[PDB]
């Protein structure tokens, strides 16, 4: 006879994210084949880990930043490490990560010295923690992660952010996120004065990127910021 | 996995409010239209991410700001949810279509008509009573109850490959058809309430159009949209 | 009229689309140097700029500080968009029907511009909304930044004299809106 | 020699919208297209861009782009299907700073006015380089449908085929530094919505050179230097015999 | 086994009576929030045995004992079942919501957004009706029938391993941040009527949200709450 | 195999928009008719894809075109999605019958009785109620739900072995029984509210009737019909 069902207390629910499928409406269609175009993304992670431009205030916003001859003791450039700054609006890290929740994994800022050819120099790539005074003197600089880059051979250096976090993931789009502020400091210093050829222009630029680590991973998506369209 | 493109893509969202039919209706002439033209405005839901204009495919996505009083306004829809996480060029997927009420205790129906056909115009006289075409053809015509919620899955019909999400190439010849896909839909659905027309209503009932991709493929990995910096 | 106009308006409805991409600047200056002549505190004019949004840049005020502030704002109007003519013209007839409910005669002169001229439809609710600022009590001027076609901006404005050249264009508006002020109160 | 999506971008079979045999060659297939382009100059701004479509180059002659007997064999065949091979020269020196950004952009329609048509040939003269303004970012230049009289006007706000520039290296692309490369070499396959396109009307590609660092060099040096660019299908599928387009 | 801590917190409780938004929400603004801040009260429940105020989690508990008129009140939420028998510092587990109706014949919508996400708080103009933009986006916006029961099981979704139940650092720094943890919550939820904002009724409609926690996990043992010898 | 005869006609489709009995009817006498028969016109829905007339086979396929007021109109029907694609002669299927309402929450039931079967025309007296002879018998009478929709497969029941598309013999004697099939038919239906006949109601309740062709078996390929050239 009928099998006896007792139906549950969320019945003629139409949920939305439901993880099963529905009725077909006009089933047996051959579709037409796919083979041909190449470069399926499996996964929004291939795009993640592709470097990106970033966004500097010097709507007129500038990827590179310029490098003054003037030597000094504060950073050539610091911006905060967290994925709602605007430096990272118009990435493709803080892209498609803004329209998700949970972040874990390293940030990979590539660096490109768009400047002469015989330009010879040190620059500093200090990383902070997130601490309660934004770190500004190259000696508190040494202090923290660092990493020396020479325009030697290399002309392209990818500093590795590292992820410090007290949580497994990280709130993706929130200021505060941790304990009191902003997440932490990437800051290129100048470390030796830089050393420019004459008849080659003075104050070169140097180019930044934001790519992603191989162990970056994300979690949860929501509903995405609709305000790209007005 | 959760950016994983078969996953992210595969949940439900509003695609767009269209109006339901309460007789039998004169589909949207193509463009130009001139004006005096009866026909009948927004009752079709042209099933794509692409932004519409007046349920036909449109180049551009179109709001209005301060919507006066002469000229007829057009439903223009577009997926807000999928743009800003539409990081690729083509997108082939099967359509689930999950139709909710905005009118308390409706009873509607859905029709639809593939990718490159066209809706059948005119009523047959049963009983004394024009009864409509769309309530017969070969294409799924489902029912809801009083009350309740149509959802069926469409798949991939149309004619091209993929969807592009991105097109630079001309459908018709050039000069204002450039990034136009003709063939890029699952095809058009419309509600109508299942009375005939001589039950018409004075109200004019709507009905909301939510959209979930099943078995989401992309390709060719390209850009997101600008976010502003104001 | 036979009695003198208790107040007097200006509406400058500026094109900042992409075909006056060059020539945003010579536009502006137009704009000011009507703006800085007209030291006349009786005078309540208007920004009105339109590519894709007809936005009011400046509300109907006679004040030569907002209008000053309102010139700083014009100075850094980057140009680009499509051309809404008729989306400046509602913006003027928003103003000019908020303006008809107190009980005086007043006059608004409508100054419109264009380089590259519109579609084929953009055209027909640009006749339609300027004929709806023309019902109103309006004056319509379409002033011609560079080249342009004459006929076109004819169904504009009232007749094909009130059509000038900018390079004419403060030639003529020098006295046009100086012809009102010699028969105004 | 920067491959795309594959490890073989001249591997292709032919199309399956067909039912008679492909022209798979013509008269010089392995030889180059040279064209010019315009010069880069200290006055070009960040992120002003300069697009070559193609085959929309072939056939406007975009910087003297004679096509010789692939366009004459384009314009005899209604479907075509190949994968691209650019190859932009630019004479950077030491003396100069500075880096483009060439790319081959799928599906975009950089050579539209925003506010028209197509371009033409003394329209790319006039202005040199196309800057990168709001419309360009947001897609507000694609071009809007002639809806007509009867329907209302929308204000366009956006449009699916925009450039965000900061993101254009996710392409297939080589920056053109000053102190690493003077050449890049980028080698694509065919994409599209269907197996193969039309021949007159697509734009599957489009190779793209947009200034990252605006150029900077010292006064008496070397100046202006000048862009080239050398195009050349990979394993073309000439489907759809018919007599010269009209 | 009914002493069985994955037994025990395994049932269905009261946590909160929220009112059904019937427009484009504001989500309160964070503490303090001075005087004529419009926005919109109460109309959030923050998934979360610890207490909260308005929406957000609080240090301590308090309920109005002569709410007079000046200033707006303020929906503080407790798990009264939990705190009784949580005798345990850390405490784990998936939460099951069940969101019933306190309106005769309601027909209601459950939005949701994670641990570190925020409100989406604007509309979106379809057919000249203002539709807000909780009905879209990639978080569960079940949808209930005319007269249901909304009900689905969320997961660990915060970025801390566990939930302390009594927590004794600081989130922010100190002064008056002490024992304030940030990520201690399963999100948020909110009901909305699913009609446009142009049919906002007058009345102020309620709804109750339940609670269970499937899988639950305690740790480090603690006290319970000090009886009274009154 | 979307051509598959058996996959092509196995879809839903409208045949017929019958009013619903309030009464013992009489069913429509044989032709031709005489005027000032008293009898119930139109209620019955012959279950026939060929043309009918006064629920019985008809020759040809009529409607009205000014439908004047002398005479009695008379419910003809047709598959006008079946004779578009019968390009066939002979057709044996297994007939799914659904009767939608076209009345707001109508509580109604759907008889039926066999090719060459009759209707059961009058009515016994039920506790001082005329209940009538059709809510009994060996046939079925499916009943419905206050707002359901009634649906069965019923089996190729006719003593013909096919039903011709196309037939050209004579049933009975000629002069106007040629190409006249007599036992062409899966049957005949009729919808009657489940009320004894006290309770006649006042207005004219309609019901629309559905056809699926389960099985479709089809012979002797023939033509399709001629298309104007206007
Ligand atoms: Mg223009």
């Amino acid at each position: 006879g009928p099998i006896p069902t007792a139906p549950r207390e969320n019945s003629l629910m139409f949920l939305s994210t439901t993880p099963d499928d529905t009725v077909p409406a006009y089933g047996n269609v051959r579709t037409p084949p796919v083979n041909y175009l190449p470069g399926e993304i499996t996964d929004l992670l291939q795009l993640a880990r592709i470097p990106t431009l970033m966004a500097f205030g010097r709507d007129a916003y500038v990827p590179y930043v310029a490098v003054p001859t003037q030597f000094d003791d504060k950073p050539l450039i610091s911006f905060p490490i967290t994925l709602s700054d605007p430096v990272y609006q118009n990435t493709l890290v803080g892209a498609i990560s803004s329209n998700f929740a949970n972040y874990r994994g390293c940030i990979q800022i590539t660096l490109t010295f768009c400047g002469p050819m015989m330009a010879r120099g040190k620059f500093l790539l200090s990383y902070s923690p997130p601490n309660g005074t934004q770190p500004q003197t190259l000696s508190e600089a040494m202090q923290c992660t660092y990493s020396i880059w020479d325009i030697g051979l290399n002309s392209s250096w990818t500093f590795v952010i590292p992820y410090i976090s007290p949580s497994d993931y990280r709130e993706t789009r929130a200021i505060t996120n941790s304990v009191y502020s902003a997440d932490g400091w990437f800051s290129l210093h100048k470390l030796t004065k830089i050393t420019l050829p004459p008849d080659c222009p003075q104050s070169p630029c140097i180019l930044f990127f934001a790519s992603a680590g191989e162990d970056y991973t994300l979690r949860l998506p929501v509903d995405c910021n609709p305000s790209y369209v007005f | 996995n959760h950016t994983n493109v078969k996953f992210l893509f595969d949940r439900s969202r509003l695609l767009n409010v269209i109006k339901v039919l309460e007789k039998d209706a004169v589909f949207p002439r193509p463009f130009p239209t001139a004006t005096g033209t009866q026909q009948d405005d927004g009752y079709f839901c042209l099933l794509t991410p692409r932004p519409t204009v007046a349920s036909r495919p449109a180049t551009r996505f179109g709001l209005y700001v301060s919507p006066s009083d002469s000229g007829v306004l057009a439903n223009t829809s577009l997926d807000f949810n999928f743009y800003s996480l539409a990081c690729f060029t083509y997108f082939r997927s099967d359509l689930e279509v999950t139709v909710v009420s905005l009118e308390p205790d409706l009873e509607f129906a859905v029709g639809w008509f593939p990718s490159g056909s066209e809706y059948q115009a005119s009523s047959f006289v049963y009983d004394q009573l024009h009864v409509p075409y769309h309530f017969t053809g070969r294409t799924p015509r489902a029912f809801a109850s009083k009350g309740g919620k149509v959802s069926f899955v469409l798949p991939w019909n149309s004619v091209s490959s993929v969807l592009p999400v991105r097109w630079g190439g001309a459908s018709k010849l050039s000069s204002a058809t450039r990034g136009l896909p003709a063939h890029a839909d699952w095809g058009t659905i419309y509600a109508f309430i299942p009375r005939p027309n001589e039950k018409k209503s004075t109200a004019v009932k709507h009905v909301a159009v939510y959209i979930r991709y099943k078995n989401a493929r992309a390709w060719c990995p390209s850009m997101l949209p600008f976010r502003s910096y104001k | 009229s036979m009695a003198c106009y208790g107040g007097f308006d200006l509406y400058f409805i500026l094109d900042k689309s992409g075909s006056v991409l060059h020539h945003w600047n010579e536009i502006y200056y137009f704009v000011e140097q009507l703006a800085h002549k007209f030291i006349s505190p009786q005078l309540r004019m208007s920004f009105i700029v339109f590519s894709t949004r007809g936005t009011t840049l400046m509300k109907l005020t006679e004040d030569r500080e907002q209008i000053r502030q309102g010139l700083e704002e014009l100075q850094k109007v980057l140009p680009g968009g499509d051309t809404y003519m008729h989306e400046g013209f509602e913006r003027a007839s928003e103003q000019i029907y908020y303006e008809n409910r107190q009980g005086y005669r007043t006059a608004s002169v409508i100054i419109a511009l264009t380089d590259g001229e519109l579609h084929e439809d953009l055209f027909f609710y640009s006749e339609r909304e300027a004929n709806r600022s023309r019902d109103l009590g309006a004056i319509v001027y379409a002033v011609g930044v560079k080249d342009f076609n004459e006929t076109q901006l004819a169904r504009i404005a009232d007749s094909k004299d009130h059509v000038f050249p900018v390079n004419d264009g403060f030639q003529a508006l020098q006295g046009i809106i100086h012809s009102i002020l010699k028969k105004s109160c | 020699v920067l491959c795309a999506y594959v490890e073989d971008p001249t591997k292709s079979d032919p199309p399956s919208s067909s039912t008679d045999q492909p022209t798979t060659t013509f008269t010089a297939i392995d030889r180059w297209y040279t064209g010019r382009l315009n010069s880069w100059t200290k006055a070009v701004k960040t992120f002003s861009f300069q697009a070559v479509p193609l085959p929309g180059a072939f056939l406007s002659r975009q910087g003297g782009l004679n096509g010789g007997a692939f366009t004459a064999t384009l314009h005899r065949h209604f479907l075509m299907k190949c994968g691209w091979q650019v190859q932009v020269q630019c004479n950077l020196t030491q003396f100069h700073q500075g880096a483009l950004l060439v790319a081959m952009v799928p599906e975009t329609t950089l050579d539209v006015k925003p506010d028209g048509k197509a371009k033409s040939l003394q329209e790319l003269n006039e202005e040199q380089w196309v800057e990168m303004s709001d419309d360009y970012r947001t897609g507000k230049n694609m071009p809007f449908q002639s809806l007509g009289t009867y329907y209302r006007p929308p204000n366009w706000t956006w449009g699916p085929n925009f450039i965000n520039p900061y993101q254009v290296t996710v392409f297939p692309h080589q920056i053109l530094n000053a102190r690493t490369s003077t050449s890049v070499d980028i080698n694509v396959p065919y994409i599209g919505e269907t197996p193969t396109q039309s021949s007159e009307t697509q734009n599957s590609w489009t190779l793209l050179v947009m200034v990252l660092v605006p150029l900077d060099y010292k006064e008496g040096a070397t100046t202006d230097p000048e862009i080239t660019f050398s195009v050349r299908p990979t394993s073309p599928y000439f489907n759809g015999l018919r007599n010269r387009y009209t």
